[PDB]
């Protein structure tokens, strides 16, 4: 899945 | 000051105001949001647009970092983000020519190689969003570049540092890109880049080793293109590596990273690592303690004092264990497992990078109990641990006490191996794991009662493992147990009659009586407890 | 094996 928050 | 409701528009130029006013921080708050927010927020007519304006503002920028760019590749990889998780949300074809129309202006930017942290900070996202939106085969490039330009005034920084240990994850999520995967096999530049990168000395014991660890690794993930054109350059390198650095000492994440991957799809023997994991064992917990002749320690870097704390809690335990489960100091049939064996590392980070290789486990966890087969004559089940600062004194290995009881609860309460039982049993195995060893003391079990999201009975006894949901295991799975033992003692004897001999269609009769007979006794007594 | 928490 794509990256979540930094 | 961050009000999502300015993004539940439906004027992109709206929409951009409250990019620009709001702030990368408040933008944060999209990838959390209601699909409500994210369904409006997210149109593939908004995507476009802030994409053609981020294109030519991107265009335009002159170095020192922007708020505003940062807020503005958030925002689209957030999309990217809520368009995965949320079914409501599909972006029409035209959406990701024009996000990578976006990235191309900031990456042919001649600004794009700049150096400082606020330049650090929008090119994070920049990075991010190539992976994000399925772009890895579009920047290899990037990442050669990257590569071969860093040096130690970049390395001062640390949003430069943290932005381009991105071009890692672009090369790790590539693998689900077909265009990055047709393409990999022929980048002989990147592949010495990467080797270049990973053998440079100098980032050894200082805050860019993890990149060059990152590098390593990746490096060895491409041992999986055995006949590309790549395959000589990928093998040299990681041979490079193996034989520069060690695999306990001074750069050994470096070495550790290459050998996970590359292991994973070359044989040790292409590197002459075999049986490494044996010299490891032995390097990493070096130390040995006696604890009796049922429990022995190897660790890794404990005091005296820790090792005699962590020797008498256990003889705590194992005499608190036995009264309250009332063994009789009987365990069950067809278990060996007199001795112990009881493996401390460092901490977390260490336990991360030597668990794996040396014990084959999963280290995404507290710790980990490895039973083993109990019916063999010579069989020795291991737990494996660390220190932490927030662990319990005065041994401060975390879970010490947990673990040490899934050993006895293995032993004198549940028949056969890890594996064997056919109904579900994780709510017990970690219930009682966590009651025997905080009897009265826990505090996150009282607060996810008082938080009014609670389970039933029926529920925890069907718990799974599956998404590793802590809460329901070990905060709900305890609550259950503490109940238990509390108001029906002669029932979970009776539950444990049934365990003990591996009556598993038994076990689960018991206990689904329990789930209708006492749910509403279990409803008072949690209410009551989060009472006072 | 059964994991302790995190
Ligand atoms: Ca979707
Ligand atoms: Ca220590
Ligand atoms: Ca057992
Ligand atoms: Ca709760
Ligand atoms: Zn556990």
């Amino acid at each position: 899945g794509p990256p979540g928050p930094p | 000051q961050c009000d999502l409701s300015q993004f539940q528009t439906t004027s992109s130029n709206q929409l951009m105001a409250a990019i620009r006013q709001q702030g990368a921080s408040c933008v944060n708050a999209l990838f959390s949001a209601d699909t409500g927010v994210q369904e409006a927020a997210f149109s593939s007519n908004h995507m476009y647009n802030v994409a053609q304006y981020t294109r030519t503002l991107a265009q335009q920028y002159a170095g020192g970092g922007s708020d505003e760019l940062e807020a503005l590749y958030l925002y689209l990889r957030a999309g990217y983000y809520a368009e995965f998780y949320n079914s409501n949300i599909t972006f029409l074809s035209w959406v990701t020519p024009a996000v990578k129309g976006a990235v191309d202006a900031f990456v042919q930017n001649a600004h794009f190689y700049d150096n400082g942290d606020a330049h650090g900070k929008v090119l994070n996202e920049v990075i991010i969003t190539m992976d994000s939106a399925g772009l890895q085969h579009a920047y290899l490039d990037v990442v050669t570049q990257w590569l071969t330009r860093w040096n130690a005034q970049y390395a001062e920084h640390w949003y430069m540092r943290n932005a381009v240990n991105g071009v890692f994850t672009l090369l790790f999520g590539g693998q689900w890109n077909n265009q990055y995967t047709s393409l990999i096999g022929e980048q002989t530049a990147l592949v010495t880049a990467l080797q270049a990168f990973a053998l440079d000395r100098t980032k050894v014991n200082s805050p860019t080793e993890f990149m060059a660890a990152n590098a390593a690794r990746e490096l060895g993930r491409l041992a999986r293109y055995t006949d590309a054109t790549i395959a000589p350059k990928v093998t040299e390198g990681l041979t490079a590596i193996f034989g520069q650095y060690p695999s306990y000492g001074d750069g050994d994440a470096i070495w550790l990273g290459a050998a996970d991957t590359a292991s994973y799809y070359a044989d040790c023997s292409q590197f002459n690592i075999c049986g490494f994991e044996d010299a490891l064992r032995d390097a990493a917990l070096n130390q040995t303690f006696i604890c009796s002749d049922t429990i022995k320690i190897r660790s890794q870097d404990m005091s005296q004092a820790q090792h005699l704390a962590a020797c008498d809690k256990m003889a705590y335990e194992e005499s608190f264990f036995h009264t309250t489960l009332e063994t009789g100091n009987q365990p069950v049939a067809d278990d060996h497992n007199t001795q112990l064996q009881v493996n401390i590392f460092n901490s977390d980070t260490d336990y991360g990078k030597y668990a794996g290789p040396i014990f084959g486990i999963d280290t995404n966890n507290g710790g980990m109990y490895l039973e083993g087969n109990p019916a063999n004559v010579g069989n020795i089940p291991n737990f494996i641990a660390y220190e932490a600062s927030y662990a319990n004194p005065d041994h401060f290995v975390w879970n010490l006490e947990h673990e040490y009881v899934h050993y006895l609860d293995g032993r004198f309460n549940m028949y056969g191996d890890f594996g064997t039982p056919t109904e579900l049993v994780v709510w017990w195995s970690e219930g009682v794991a966590e009651y025997v060893s905080r009897v009265n003391d826990n505090p996150q079990a009282i607060a996810t009662i008082q938080d009014g999201s609670t389970y039933t009975l029926a529920q925890v006894f069907d718990t799974t493992y599956d998404g590793f949901d802590v809460d329901r295991i070990y905060r709900w799975g305890y609550l259950a147990v503490r109940f238990m033992f509390e108001r029906h003692p002669d029932e979970v004897q009776r539950m444990l009659s049934a365990t003990r001999q591996g009556r598993w269609a038994e076990y689960k009769a018991i206990i689904s009586g329990w789930a209708n007979q006492y749910q509403s006794e279990f409803a008072q007594w949690t209410e009551a407890l989060a009472k006072g």
